[PDB]
């Protein structure tokens, strides 16, 4: 999902500081989050993905790259936002309470004055719109509307 | 262009070239022109095309690479032939098992001197990809290193009695023994970094489970495109002219400013390369070798094409409009029926230019030495697909014929 | 008393003595409580510097020590390294246009 | 020099992570840097202040506060820039080579597209101008001009 591997984590051992790339986890973690059967697995995955998307936002603000091309983590946002969306307004009450507020918070952030212009907001809006048009996920429509 | 506003008393313009005859159109769906943005950029090549960005009915863009000055009708027709080509590939079972498909792109000849070409979104130029992956250190080794020509080549012209930049090749073919040229070519190729595309892909694929797939797919795409081009799409394989789809790994044919024959009839840039099998592609299948996946898929493809030749032979009669076409099509049918690719290229030279002082040595180069080139052993006609492909391989990858090729057609990549 | 000795060499040697693992404890708080004992009236004028040096040089072997303080640079600009000459010379010393 | 203490450092011990506020060092470190006599002290101080100003820039980009008032570390910049300036084009060759490039680099950064508008650049420009007008530091004039 990304040419070069952002989401650099530094799992903080004591005797050393190795780096673990959280992006490689993500494409499978998200699939778990949407469609896992065992609900313990699903809720655990959802809580991981909440943590991980929060990390995306964080590593974004520690901008390593101020534009001059595709914004960093845009490529990641494009494919994590539809996940975040249709995983909100899922029909697990726990996931719903966990992600509906976060999607609202994300929408909030992505019209904060700082980087109101950025392609990241462009992408998120594009995601919401392709969320409206969603053919099958009937209930996704309503949350996308509220979004 | 600046002030297009959708207005009455004006028939709405639908985005050029949005029809493909696999079914009744549903003509309402097609996106139609709705004004188009600024920021046209050029593509940095001779006959500078530029890159319009048309936005339409749906607010999703549609870049179309406006391009002029050429009788694009050639490109349109050749793209249509790949279309039928891809059909013939699909209709077989053996080939379809591996899901081979050339990728076509809409060519819409707008007039005698203009025609849009749909930009393939999310793709990069092969030499662009290559140069992009190389380390900034060695990047200077192509931009400018002590061997000022990308690898020693333009300088080595002088070493081969060639003084000036253009046309000096017209002299080297005289005294070029099978050794000093070949040894030089080995050297220059060696200097160029190895494990290039391999590095690019390793960067591309997530987990080693994916590298093998993407490699098979790149190899298949480049293979099929190569063979199909040998059928007709010869010539002008500048490393700008092979696009590689970052998204999916396909190798997509790009330019066809010279179709079949148009490569080698045009004397000032004599070309004896039927394929593009230069080093970095070989080195890709590193632990394997050429004649690994690639040769097999060659065999399969060519066997497919010859199954019902009329479908492709007696389709390129679109050259209705002596006659050069009446004979280039003849070369085509000869090769499809099966001729020593050396023989067909030699005939191409013989018709190409009999007035130059080289066509003795040109023909000699094409044929290749009997001792160490497996092309020269086969009969001029009546070839079996196995033999045809294998001979064509050697003719493509032969160090000798490669090494003396045109600068620009970067034979080392 | 030696911890201030005139020769820099013995200075380093005695300090390295007092910083080896079995002399002053290895964690922080046990160090901070220890350094109070490393004091005498005469070591005063330097005692502050000496305490600081001990504490930080135990910081020196912690894992974040070589890990760069801020994860990303602030551009794409290429970074070179240059040494500063510093050859026992100041700036207003060589007459102008020679 | 600042109401609330930015420049939060986390001197990285092993068994724990205490926080040391580098801002309290600064008002005295800078005075050392300009006017110290013992040249070993002076060069050491200069190298500390280079490190410390670099840290200011770093902690700036880890924006904890995106405006809505006085930009953070503006108050710090106002009183560290004149230091940085007139400490460049000092007459110690070592300090000169160390800080003249940094002042050039700072001027460079503070017209990078990202935060070209910020009051930080306003302050730095105001500093350069009050550097031109400097009455006594004759040689400061020329460096300020080049700046
Ligand atoms: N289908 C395409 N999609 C996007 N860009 C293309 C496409 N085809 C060509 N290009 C751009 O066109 C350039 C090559 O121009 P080309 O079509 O070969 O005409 P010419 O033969 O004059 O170069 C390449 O550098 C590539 O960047």
């Amino acid at each position: 999902w990304d040419r070069e591997k952002r989401l650099s984590f530094a799992v903080p051992f004591r005797e050393m500081k190795p780096v673990i790339f959280l992006d490689v986890f993500l494409p499978r973690v998200t699939e778990l989050a949407l469609t896992a059967s065992d609900r313990q697995t699903k809720v655990a995955a959802c809580e991981l993905l909440h943590s991980m998307v929060m990390f995306m936002l964080g590593k974004a603000t520690q901008m390593p790259e101020g534009g001059q091309g595709a914004p960093p983590m845009y490529q990641l946002y494009k494919r994590t936002f539809p996940v975040l969306l249709r995983l909100a307004c899922d029909v697990d009450q726990v996931t719903r309470q966990l992600y509906e507020p976060l999607v609202m918070q994300l929408i909030h952030w992505f019209t904060n004055n700082k980087k109101f212009e950025s392609q990241d907001t462009v992408a998120l809006l594009e995601a919401i719109l392709d969320g409206i048009v969603d053919p099958v996920d009937s209930t996704l429509r309503d949350f996308c509307g509220r979004c | 262009m600046s002030d297009f506003k959708v207005e009455f008393l004006r028939n709405e313009l639908e985005i050029p070239g949005q029809y493909d005859g696999r079914g009744k159109p549903l003509p309402e769906y097609h996106v139609r022109i709705a004004g188009f943005d600024e920021r046209v950029t050029v593509m940095a090549s001779l006959r500078r095309p530029k890159r319009i960005i048309i936005r339409g009915h749906d607010e999703r863009e549609h870049p179309f690479l406006v391009k002029g000055g050429e009788d694009l009708r050639q490109d349109q027709r050749v793209e249509q032939l790949f279309q039928v080509m891809n059909g013939i590939l699909a209709q077989d079972s053996a080939c379809s098992q591996r899901a081979l498909q050339l990728r076509t792109y809409s060519v819409v000849p707008m007039t005698s001197r203009l025609g849009l070409i749909e930009w393939l979104e999310n793709t990069v130029t092969l030499k662009d990809l290559l140069l992009n992956t190389m380390s900034q250190e060695e990047k200077a080794a192509y931009l400018s290193d002590p061997r000022a020509p990308p690898c020693e080549y333009k300088d080595w012209l002088t070493k081969m009695s060639g003084k000036h930049d253009v046309g000096a090749y017209m002299l080297m073919y005289k005294g070029a023994n099978r050794t000093e040229t070949v040894t030089s070519f080995r050297k220059r190729e060696s200097k160029v970094p190895a494990d290039l595309l391999k590095r690019a892909f390793v960067r591309m694929s997530t987990s080693p489970e994916a590298f093998l797939a993407l490699r098979s797919h790149f190899a298949s795409s480049h293979a099929l495109i190569c063979i199909s081009h040998w059928i007709l799409g010869i010539g002008d394989r500048h490393l700008n002219n092979f696009m590689v789809a970052m998204e999916t790994g396909g190798v997509i044919g790009i330019d066809f400013g010279h179709a079949f024959g148009s490569a080698t009839q045009f004397l000032p840039v004599p070309e004896l390369m039927p394929f593009r099998l230069t080093r970095q592609f070989i080195n890709l299948m590193l632990p394997m070798k050429e004649t690994g996946l690639m040769y097999s898929i060659m065999v399969h493809a060519l066997r497919a094409f010859r199954s019902d030749p009329g479908l492709l032979t007696n389709t390129m009669d679109v050259f209705v409009k002596n006659w050069y076409p009446r004979q280039k099509i003849c070369y085509a049918k000869r090769k499809l029926a099966g001729a020593n690719p050396a023989v067909i290229t030699c005939d191409e030279l013989l018709l190409g230019h009999e007035k130059a002082p080289a066509f003795r040595d040109y023909v000699a180069v094409a044929r290749g030495s009997k001792d160490h080139n497996i092309r020269a052993q086969e009969p001029e006609s009546g070839l079996s697909e196995e033999t045809q492909v294998k001979c064509l391989m050697d003719q493509a990858t032969d160090p000798n014929i490669l090494g003396r090729t045109w600068e620009g057609w970067e034979p080392w990549m | 008393q030696g911890l201030i000795d005139e020769n820099p060499g013995l200075q380093l040697i005695i300090r390295n003595f007092w910083s080896h693992e079995t002399r002053l404890p290895s964690n922080t708080l046990d160090r901070l409580l220890a350094l109070n004992s490393l004091y005498s009236p005469k070591i005063e004028v330097h005692f502050l510097s000496l305490a600081t040096n001990f504490l930080l040089e135990m910081t020196s072997m912690s894992p974040d020590y070589p890990n760069p303080m801020f994860e990303h640079p602030l551009s794409e600009c290429e970074f070179q390294e240059y040494t500063i000459d510093s050859d026992w010379r100041f700036r207003s010393t060589v007459l102008t246009p020679m």
